[PDB]
């Protein structure tokens, strides 16, 4: 539930199994990595 | 240029308005190369990513 | 090379550091 797939579009920091919702530049759609 | 317009412009140390021209060059570099060009590059790279 | 700009920049830096 709270955990999300690897490259799933997450919402904020943590809230995922990879626990890092970093974004690769000047764009939206933060994803877990 | 990669370092602002001041690279091609003559040194204002020996002339008047030295501080004004230095501030102008610094703000031009900051607002063009550091910000706008980086934003464009980030847009393209993040679109590819 | 005028000291007025240096004084203004130092005052601004000190004000932003204190706040």
């Amino acid at each position: 539930g709270d955990c999300l797939p690897h490259l799933k579009r997450c919402k904020a920091d943590n809230d995922c199994c990879g626990k890092k919702c970093k974004r690769r530049g000047t764009n939206a759609e933060k994803r877990c990595r | 240029a990669g370092g602002g317009i001041g690279d091609e412009i003559e040194d204002p140390a020996g002339d008047e308005y030295e501080l004004y021209r230095v501030v102008f060059d610094i703000t031009f570099f900051f607002f063009v190369i550091v910000i706008l060009l980086a934003i464009i590059q980030g847009l393209i790279i993040d679109a590819f990513g | 090379t005028a000291r007025e700009a240096a004084t203004a920049l130092a005052a601004l830096l000190w004000a932003v550091v204190a706040r």
